Formats: C-alpha cells, structure tokens, sequence
C-alpha cells in the first residue's frame, strides 16, 4: 500500500529545508 | 469587505516595514529552559520572561553561520517582516535582539505541538478536520500575499496548534517582500512547486501550490510526491502525475488538481479571479471564513493542555551552550537587525 511505502520510506521524520 | 480590511492591514504593515523595530531586549532577561527545535543554523529554546513570567519561543540564530549558509539577506527578511506583520494565524514576534555572537526573535510560546507530530501520529485528518486547517492558510496567504510577501515554505513541520485548536505559522526564514519574480531556489523538497525545481522566476503561486501538497497530505497522511531522496522527489513533482487516495471525495480531488497545477495559467489563486477561485469552490462551500478569521469556528482537536511552560507536546533535543563571545562578529553583516 502507499502507506506502507511511506512508512518504510526515510522521509516520515522532520524534512530540512533546502537551498541553493 | 475584505479589500478594505486589507487595504487597512497594508497601512498597518508599512508603517512597520519602514520603521523597523529593533533592540527590544537582552538576553540576560530570559532564563533558558529547553531546546524545542534546531536547524541549520540555529535552534528554538523554551524561555521564562523574568518580569512578566510569561513563556516564550526563543529562536537563536548563530550569525557566523548564517554567514556560511549565505542566509544574511534572508534572515533580515525574516524579522524584518515577523516584526511588521499582524495576522490571527502567524505566531507574533516579541522582541528581537543581538550580541557579539547571535541573532535572537522572541516569539509567542505555543505549547499545543505542531501538526507534524500530530499529523503522523494520528496517521491522517478526516476532510473537515483538513479543511479547517487549510482554510486558515487560505486566509494567511491572503493576507500575506496583499502585503506582496511569498512565504515560501508551508509544510506541517511549522504550523502549530494552539490552545483553541488553531493554527499558528511559524518560520519565516524564506520569507520575502517581493513585487513580480524572485529565483531563490528554497522550500521543502516535498512542498516545492514545479517552477522552483525548473529554475524559472516564481512568484506568490508556488505558495498555492504549496497548499494543494499540505492539504493532500493532511487528508491522505503522506504527501503526493515522496521517494528516499530529493532528487527522486523532483522527478515525481515535474511529471506532476497525482495519485489520489480512493477515500478522497470528488470535490477534493478536484480542488487538488487545481491547486497541484503544473500550468500557471490555470493554478489556482494565481488567475484573475485570484484567492476567491478557492475560496468559492466546492470543497470549501461549507466554511464560514468570517466565523473561521474570527476564530469562532470550534476546533476537531484541542491539544492536551499541561500547564505553562510545559513541552510534553514536543519532543527531545540535546541542549547546547548559549555562547557569547567577547568579540562582535559578522558586526557589518547583521547592522540593521
Ligand atoms: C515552539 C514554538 N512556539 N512558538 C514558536 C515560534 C516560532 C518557532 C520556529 C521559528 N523558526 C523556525 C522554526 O523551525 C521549525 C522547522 N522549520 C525547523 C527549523 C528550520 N530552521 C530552523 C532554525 C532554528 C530552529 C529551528 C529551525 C520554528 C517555534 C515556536
């Protein structure tokens, strides 16, 4: 499920902001 | 009206714009509790006010590495347009000051959490629960977009919840007063519209675009585009092909599609009809703005309330010296903060 992939996924966690 | 409303709110703006508030505190008036949050080049602490008592947010920015990060300019941006605004929905900056080593903004303390922590926890928001949220940023980016400012990075991470359920919008480090096009390339990687990735001019849409990816992920509990890395991220954003969960209603996948709008001429809140092709649609027919901006609507989640000063709503970070040294740095850099 897309949920599933989420979960496993490195990306559920705080997100920093980028730049250039 | 709302264009008198905010014809009055511009003049209230202005004047703050151009007569910056400065050197409104010390550091010494402050005992230091608990660290909130940190970034890149700086971290939030939990601080008790000594002569009121009161509880604030303390952002500590280290200027030398502002410097490194080449975030000078946009830190100047952002108390200077914290310190000018005045909105229900943006956390308001107190005081701000300097020393030898640091940049300080002293914010409203919202003990509630952020959504974030909420948001993943609870999994996802049912559509009302979501649409109460997404209006508020409805009217924010109203609001802020009168005053020809960008914000330039909604995502979960920074709107808080307050003690009536409300939300509150913090971090306003890309944010930026701008007439026509701007090409920094900043944002979220998730929360990044098309144009940005591109490297094309932008302008107030991307903010737009910005709220369909919040409220898809609100009401999903993931956002549209995600992957392990960044780059992989992009390539999903660019192709803009959206997958939609099969609980989300019609009206909302209609909304998305709107606002996820890889087109320009046809994203919502950038066309000559403006905010209120959003505001008038379908998904929305049920809010009340006045009631919403009044702050009368009742709230689908109030926050477990501890007491002040509490930070159960947050979580655990390890705590750093506040260092001051003896000698001014980056003195040039940082004069008009
Ligand atoms: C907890 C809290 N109560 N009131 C406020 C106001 C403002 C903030 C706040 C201000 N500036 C940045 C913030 O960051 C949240 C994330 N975007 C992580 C982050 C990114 N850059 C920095 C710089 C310094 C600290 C944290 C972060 C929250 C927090 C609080």
């Amino acid at each position: 499920t897309t949920y599933a992939d989420f979960i496993a996924s490195g990306r559920t966690g705080r997100r920093n902001a980028i730049h250039d | 009206s709302v264009k008198e409303f905010l014809a009055k709110a511009k003049e209230d703006f202005l004047k703050k714009w151009e007569n910056p508030a400065q050197n409104t505190a010390h550091l010494d008036q402050f005992e230091r509790i608990k660290t909130l949050g940190t970034g890149s080049f700086g971290r939030v602490m939990l601080v008790k006010h000594m002569e009121t008592g009161n509880h604030y947010a303390m952002k500590i920015l280290d200027k030398q590495k502002v410097v490194k990060l080449k975030q000078i300019e946009h830190t100047l941006n952002e108390k200077r347009i914290l310190q000018a605004v005045n909105f229900p929905f943006l956390v308001k900056l107190e005081f701000s000051f300097k020393d030898n080593s640091n940049l300080y903004m002293v914010m409203e303390y919202v003990p509630g959490g952020e959504m974030f922590s909420h948001l993943r926890r609870i999994g996802r928001f049912s559509e009302p629960h979501a649409r109460f949220y997404a209006a508020q940023i409805v009217l924010t980016f109203e609001y802020l977009h009168s005053l020809d400012l960008i914000y330039r990075d909604l995502k979960p991470e920074n709107l808080l919840i307050d003690q009536q359920g409300y939300i509150q919008v913090t971090d306003f480090g890309f944010a930026k007063r701008v007439k026509g096009r701007t090409w920094t390339l900043c944002g979220t990687p998730e929360y990044l519209a098309p144009e940005i990735i591109l490297s094309k001019g932008y302008n107030k849409a991307v903010d737009w675009w910005a709220l369909g990816v919040l409220i898809y992920e609100m009401a999903a509990g993931y956002p549209p585009f995600f992957a392990d890395q960044p780059i992989q991220i992009y390539e999903k954003i660019v192709s803009g092909k959206v997958r939609f969960p099969s609980h989300f209603s019609s009206d909302l996948k209609d909304l998305l599609r709107n606002l996820l709008q890889v087109d320009l001429t046809k994203r919502f809140g950038n066309l000559k009809n403006g905010v209120n092709d959003i505001k008038n649609h379908k998904w929305f027919a049920t809010t009340d703005w006045i009631a919403i901006y009044q702050r009368k609507v009742e709230a689908p989640f109030i926050p477990k309330f501890k007491g002040p000063g509490d930070t159960s709503n947050f979580d655990d970070y390890e705590e750093e010296e506040i260092r001051v040294s003896i000698n001014e740095k980056c003195g040039k850099e940082f004069s008009e903060f």
